[PDB]
């Protein structure tokens, strides 16, 4: 309800990675990582964040997490809560924990670089004249200038098609 | 021609006495289609024949509130008539 | 956060709804898996398709028009391919 | 006849007649008479922040015309 | 209602087993202790769909073995009732295969118009369904003044009511997708099989009894 | 006593709610099952109670137990019967089924549903006429009208 | 005041889908011959409260699950995506202008395939699982379709907001340029609500029940923004929200009125038919309405 | 005689092909269908209002097995078993009994409700019409006990009325 | 021909050759190349003087410089 959601909402992020990094079963890792893109879609909407983050949302909560759980509901079983799971997701909370408390009370923390420890208002635009949410405009491009990046990209969806109907039997 | 229609489809409304008179057949069931006034029966039960409805609803009983008392203006039930009008009411005649 | 507000209110109110509707009384095939693949690789090419409206006012129209075309024509030449090559049959 | 389903859809159409006239009213009324200003743009939000810095009441719909220019 | 214990490669099938037996009664050993007038229903009610062609069937029986042959009228009423339940069965099982098959509506009006029939029953006989009324040595309890004309009437109304159902169905396009490529059958197998009339009908062979 | 007041009002809302719209499970052996599509049917109505026809088996209010039960039937029944929300309530429909019937005297017949469910509502007939089932299930509806369960909780 | 206005989209919610269930019990019974609900009152609107407040009543499904907070957690995603959906809606004043909408939309969508996943799998045993199973590909077969046709239509008006989709109707409908693809579109809808002529043949019922007609309601007053409708002059806004009542009444009635009398297609008849029959003739229709924009001097004025 | 299906080709002719074509492509007799339904929407169904309408019968309609007794007389059965002899469930019980008077008389006539399968043989094997199958089906009986009838509650029930099975029998006594 | 058995793929094929086509017969791609040009997003920027070219014009009322005027006369 304050000015470091960005940060609380990361912290909401890096626990949704440990939470499906403890290896639970996969339909409960297929919820770890929906609510984990739901948080980052958050923070990069936080960002502004008019369009991509808008996008990242219907292809992997849309289109790749449903077939990670349609691929968990058809070849596992996971017919039944362990020690090495929860005992790692401890140990995760404990050195986010740690690593969020030193930032708080301290100048900065240091795996080797200098994180600047303070929330981020630092930087954001100056209130310019942008008229078109650049992001817009940028994607608007890839038509005129881009030739050769979506001719690949497109070429490449193709072939993965014929690998997967030939490894799933071709013809 | 709507309001051909509305002018009478009030004359089953206020023809039957009036607005709460109205409200009272139709919360009791269904039935809104007075206007024949064929024939009352001790124990209470009032019987209503109309000539211009298909073969299946010339006759409807309207039944009364405690003809043997047990509060039935609500919860009817089937056989509170009369024999004679149960052979009447069961279409195996034509005359009441 | 203001539409976080209104997803918080849709979120608490019907949790209310399920919680008090809850206080209150007391093998598999490859067929199955081809078409998920074939809804996955035609979505990612919808993914390139759609900022299309975005990019239609730019002073390279006719370039656009041919890029926009080989897309939709890469993506008829893929679903010609697993049409005829008995990809979808049964 | 379906003069006795008109009264089913009716009243379902007036429970869906109500929202978009009531928030209305209510945008109505949370500017005063004037329509809450859409924003989609940078431009847009920044007239409207200049807009609402020189009300002085701190607020973007008083809308301060032509007595303040000398 | 039966079981069906089906074996299937994948949404498709390979064998299927009919566990049938869940509706066994008994009927044969029941009337092998009863005499021939008072087990008359028991073959009205192995069948009930068709409901007046059993008793047809059951009198022409014992009317063949007895070698009296019944009066003329009660033989065109006869076929008068075999026409009804014909009607009837024939109406009841394309409106139970639509309404399984889909397709809620034209159930509800072919029964409205098999409301009529039952109708008809009634003022025959009296009851709704099982009616016995066919004795072994023909009718039983003729008609009362005032039947036929109504039969006259369900006939108009009732050629315009399956007019309407072809308007409904048949070229609808989808039924006909639904209900075209299933169900072949070989002649030899609609003889080594053992079909019975309207596969017989459907399936090549001019054939009726 | 504005309590007890209070609980009877309750338990009058609650009952009518119940009483109100009743959806059934046809269960449907035999020709009593054809009877009951005749009182499906547009004449006799089913939608002006409530009554929606349907052959979901686990939001059953009621259930018509109807046709001929048989020995090889009875386990598949009384299975049917368990997966079931507790507050139900069974009508007996037909004489084949309510004891025995035309096929009693005889094997693989169970002698009437009472032996393998209880029974609210017997309905004879064979077919019991559909016009006679509408009144069953009406006094089917007034028996619910008299259940006072609120009643015993209060002063239990 | 936001908070009222919140309150005042999702209180008349339940009102709306308790009505429309005794609408469509009334208008089949009038497509059939029938009449009633018209016991249980004056032709029936304590009917819904009656039903609705006996479900609430009746004891629960016993516990037989797995995962107790899983199968919780699935219908009540089920329900907020439903709520949430109703956010950038405009009938002339949405609750919230955005930059885009529709993506929005496309993606609750797939939020609702997830809702069908999640509790076929945490449901029972193997045979309801192969049942959903087949249930979440017939759904997800078409939000290709969907997302496709919608991108097409949108073409012609080049942006997002929705509010400019409002703007852009008030010459024609917008039946009139595209009409094949509108009748897709409308086709795909019946197939996203997953009702008949498309086949899917629980706990709690009641909330599977409140999401489906939620999700009917979403779709259809979606269509009467986008395909049709009217002008908005200012300073009047009963004026365009009654004509969008009554033309996405007039819509859900023909939904249902399709409903009622057509039977239920084969499996493969419907996959083999989206695929062979629908995807070339969107790629069609995609095609030439991306070329013909550039032909015909009309590119929108996407600001 | 035969009169069969199916044998046609589709014709090749161009308008009657691109007619097929546009069928397919357009949506047609799908929509002719839809006419057809709302055609059946805008007639008035035909319900009956049931506690309060009934549904139309017959005089001959066999219902609630009632007796039948003489002019401000006795009762009519004999006690002559026929019934019994007749009843393809057996359900009649009947034990037969004198009387201090002479007349041959009974002691228990008991029907079964549950293996009564309502024939009409015990009316049409009756010499003296002594049971008759009654006009009302309202039975609708909460325990299983109480449909098990003695002769007491048929006498009783043979007086609630005999004015409706009067009417009926002497309206149709010459048909049987 | 194969117009019988598989008629909407010959359709969508006939609806996508048009497609394909008719931007080369089309007398309104330059029109629609005018347009879209002749729309300023950022601002139109001056310059510096004069070597005293006989174009830039100075007041804007000038029609020395490149307007539009099919655009009011549709
Ligand atoms: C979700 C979604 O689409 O949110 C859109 C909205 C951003 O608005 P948008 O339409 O992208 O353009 C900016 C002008 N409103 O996005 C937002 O307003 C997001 C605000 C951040 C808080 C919510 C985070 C969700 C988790
Ligand atoms: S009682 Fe009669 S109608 Fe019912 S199942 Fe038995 S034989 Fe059939
Ligand atoms: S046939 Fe008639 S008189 Fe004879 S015993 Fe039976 S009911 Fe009595
Ligand atoms: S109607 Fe038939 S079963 Fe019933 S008592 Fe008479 S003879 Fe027996």
């Amino acid at each position: 309800m304050m000015t470091y959601i960005v940060f609380i909402l990361s912290i909401i992020f890096v626990m949704g990675f440990v939470g499906f990094s403890s290896k639970p079963s996969p339909i409960y890792g297929g919820l770890g990582l929906i609510v984990s893109g739901g948080v980052g879609c958050g923070i990069v909407l936080n960002f502004g964040g008019s369009f991509l983050g808008l996008m990242v949302f219907l292809i992997y909560l849309g289109g790749m997490m449903v077939v990670f759980g349609y691929t968990t509901a058809m070849a596992t079983e996971q017919y039944p809560s362990n020690k090495v799971v929860l005992g790692t997701f401890i140990t995760g909370l404990l050195m986010e924990f740690l690593m969020v408390y030193y930032v708080l009370k301290d100048k900065e923390v240091e795996i080797v670089f200098k994180f600047n420890g303070m929330g981020d208002w630092v930087i954001y635009d100056t209130g310019d004249s942008g008229f078109f949410s650049e992001e817009a405009m940028g994607i608007a491009a890839l038509y005129s200038y881009g030739t050769w990046l979506v001719i690949v990209t497109g070429w490449s969806l193709l072939i993965g098609v014929v690998v997967i109907m030939e490894i799933t039997r071709g013809n | 021609e709507l309001l051909q229609v509305l002018k009478r489809g009030l004359q089953q409304v206020s023809g039957h006495g009036g607005l709460r008179g109205y409200l009272r057949v139709l919360f009791r069931a269904n039935d809104v289609r007075v206007g024949t006034l064929v024939g009352e029966d001790k124990y209470g039960n009032k019987y209503y024949e109309d000539n211009k409805q298909f073969f299946g609803r010339h006759r409807w009983v309207i039944y009364t509130t405690e003809m043997n008392g047990k509060n039935t203006f609500w919860d009817v039930d089937g056989s509170m008539v009369p024999p004679e009008w149960h052979r009447w009411l069961h279409c195996m005649t034509d005359d009441p | 956060m203001n539409l976080m507000i209104t997803l918080l209110t849709n979120f608490t109110l019907a949790t209310l709804l399920v919680t008090i509707a809850f206080w209150l009384p007391q093998p598999f095939s490859m067929k199955f898996f081809l078409v998920a693949i074939t809804f996955l690789l035609f979505d990612l090419e919808i993914a390139l398709l759609l900022p299309l409206p975005w990019a239609s006012q730019t002073t390279n129209l006719n370039t656009m028009l041919t890029m926009a075309l080989l897309l939709i024509f890469l993506l008829a030449v893929s679903l010609a391919y697993e049409w005829t090559q008995k990809g979808l049959e049964w | 006849m379906w003069f006795e389903v008109l009264p089913g859809i009716a009243v379902m159409g007036v429970c869906l007649f109500i929202p978009g006239m009531a928030t209305a009213r209510i945008h109505r009324f949370s500017n005063g008479g004037r329509e809450k200003r859409v924003a989609h743009y940078s431009y847009q939000w920044y007239l409207m922040e200049r807009d609402r810095r020189v009300s002085g009441v701190n607020r973007y719909y008083v809308s301060k015309g032509l007595e303040n220019i000398d | 209602v039966l079981r069906l214990v089906m074996e299937l490669s994948g949404e498709m099938v390979r064998k299927c087993d009919p566990h049938i037996g869940l509706l066994h009664r008994g009927t044969e050993k029941l009337i092998e202790y009863k005499t021939y007038l008072q087990a008359l229903p028991y073959f009205d009610r192995l069948d009930y769909v068709s409901m007046m062609c059993n008793e047809q069937a059951y009198s022409l029986a014992v009317e063949k073995l007895l070698n009296i042959q019944p009066p003329p009228r009660a033989q065109w009423i006869r076929v008068l009732f075999g026409e009804i339940t014909r009607l009837l069965n024939h109406i009841m099982a394309v409106t139970t295969h639509a309404l399984d098959i889909g397709a809620m509506t034209p159930f509800f009006w072919m029964f409205e118009e098999r409301e009529k029939m039952f109708e008809f029953y009634e003022r025959v006989s009296g009851a709704r369904m099982h009616a016995a009324y066919v004795r072994p040595g023909g009718v039983h309890q003729d008609l009362p003044l005032g039947l036929m004309d109504d039969i006259y009437e369900f006939s108009k109304n009732f050629s315009l009511r399956i007019d309407e159902l072809e308007e409904m169905l048949t070229n609808n396009r989808i039924w006909r997708n639904r209900t075209v490529d299933i169900g072949v059958v070989t002649a030899e197998d609609a003889l080594n099989y053992g079909f019975s009339g309207v596969m017989l009908r459907g399936s090549g062979i001019q054939w009726d009894l | 006593s504005r309590g007890e007041y209070v609980v009877a009002k309750l338990d009058d809302l609650i009952n009518w709610a119940r009483r109100s719209s009743l959806w059934p499970m046809t269960f449907g052996l035999a020709c009593c099952a054809v009877e009951m599509m005749h009182m499906a049917a547009p004449r006799y109505d089913m939608d002006r109670f409530g009554v929606v026809f349907r052959a979901s088996p686990r939001q059953s209010d009621v259930m018509i137990v109807a046709g001929t039960l048989t020995n090889k039937m009875a386990p598949a029944l009384r299975k049917v019967y368990d997966q079931m929300p507790e507050p139900r309530y069974v009508v007996s429909m037909g004489s084949c089924a309510n004891g025995g019937g035309y096929y009693h005297y005889s094997y693989s017949v169970v002698r009437g549903c009472d032996r393998i469910v209880p029974v609210d509502i017997y309905v004879p007939g064979c077919p019991p006429t559909a016009e006679a089932l509408l009144y069953g299930i009406l006094q089917l509806q007034k028996k619910i009208k008299r259940e006072k369960r609120l009643r015993i909780w209060y002063r239990r | 005041m936001f908070m009222i206005n919140v309150l005042t989209l999702i209180i008349p919610i339940l009102l709306a889908v308790a009505f429309l269930t005794l609408v469509e019990r009334k208008v089949l019974g009038y497509m059939q011959f029938r009449k009633g609900p018209n016991v249980v009152g004056p032709y029936g609107l304590l009917q819904p409260i009656a039903d609705a407040i006996k479900l609430f009543i009746k004891e629960p499904l016993r516990p037989a699950t797995s995962s107790i907070s899983m199968f919780i957690l699935a219908p009540i995603l089920a329900l907020t995506l439903a709520l949430t959906m109703w956010i950038p809606l405009p009938m002339p004043y949405p609750l919230i202008n955005m930059n885009l909408g529709v993506l929005f939309m496309l993606a609750m969508s797939s939020l609702a395939v997830y809702s069908i996943l999640w509790s076929g799998w945490a449901s029972n045993s193997k045979y309801a699982l192969i049942g959903a199973l087949r249930a979440v590909a017939q759904t997800i077969s078409y939000e290709v379709t969907l997302a496709i046709i919608l991108l097409s239509v949108l073409l012609m008006n080049g942006s997002f907001t929705l509010s400019t989709l409002i703007i852009t109707q008030e010459q024609v409908w917008l039946i009139f340029p595209a009409w094949p693809l509108a009748m897709m579109w409308f086709i795909s809808t019946l197939a996203e609500t997953n009702r008949a002529p498309f086949d899917l043949t629980a706990g709690p019922f009641a909330l599977f029940f409140m999401a489906e007609y939620a999700n009917i309601i979403m779709m259809n007053i979606f269509t009467t923004t986008l395909f049709l409708g009217a002008f908005h002059n200012p300073y009047m806004p009963e004026l365009y929200t009654i004509n969008f009542t009554i033309k996405s009444l007039l819509l859900s009635i023909t939904f249902l009125w399709i409903r009622a009398s057509y039977p239920r297609f084969r499996y493969d008849q419907l996959m083999h038919l989206l695929w062979k029959n629908f995807l070339p003739l969107t790629l069609a229709l995609c095609m030439w309405h991306v070329s013909l924009p550039i032909l015909l001097s009309s590119i929108p004025p996407q600001t | 005689t035969y009169k069969y299906v199916n044998l046609r080709e589709p014709s090749m002719d161009m308008k009657s092909v691109t007619d097929r074509a546009a069928q397919t492509l357009l949506w047609t007799e799908l929509i002719r269908g839809l006419g057809m339904t709302l055609s059946y929407l805008f007639r008035e169904p035909a319900t009956i209002n049931y506690p309060f309408e009934k549904g139309p019968l017959s005089p001959r309609f066999r219902g609630e097995h009632a007796l039948r007794r003489y002019p401000s007389g006795e009762e009519r059965c004999i006690a002559c078993k026929l019934c019994e002899a007749v009843c393809p469930a057996q359900a009649i019980t009947i034990e037969a009994e004198p009387r201090a008077d002479g007349s041959r008389r009974t002691t228990r006539y008991d029907i079964d409700m549950t293996k009564c399968i309502y024939c009409g043989f015990c009316q049409e094997a009756c010499p003296v019409d002594a049971i008759v199958e009654g006009p009302n089906f309202e039975f609708s009986t909460e325990t299983h006990e109480e449909l098990l009838y003695n002769k007491e509650k048929l006498l009783n029930n043979g007086d609630k009325w005999e004015a409706e099975i009067a009417a009926n029998i002497q309206a149709d006594y010459l048909y049987r | 021909n194969v117009w019988a058995k598989e008629p909407v793929l010959v359709a969508s094929f006939a609806i996508a050759g048009l497609a394909v086509i008719l931007p080369t017969l089309s007398p309104y791609t330059k029109y629609s190349l005018m347009i879209n040009r002749a729309t300023p997003y950022n601002y139109p920027v001056p310059l510096r003087d004069d070597g005293n070219m006989p174009d830039v014009p100075s007041h804007p009322q000038d029609p020395q410089g490149p307007s539009l005027e099919w655009l009011k006369r549709l």
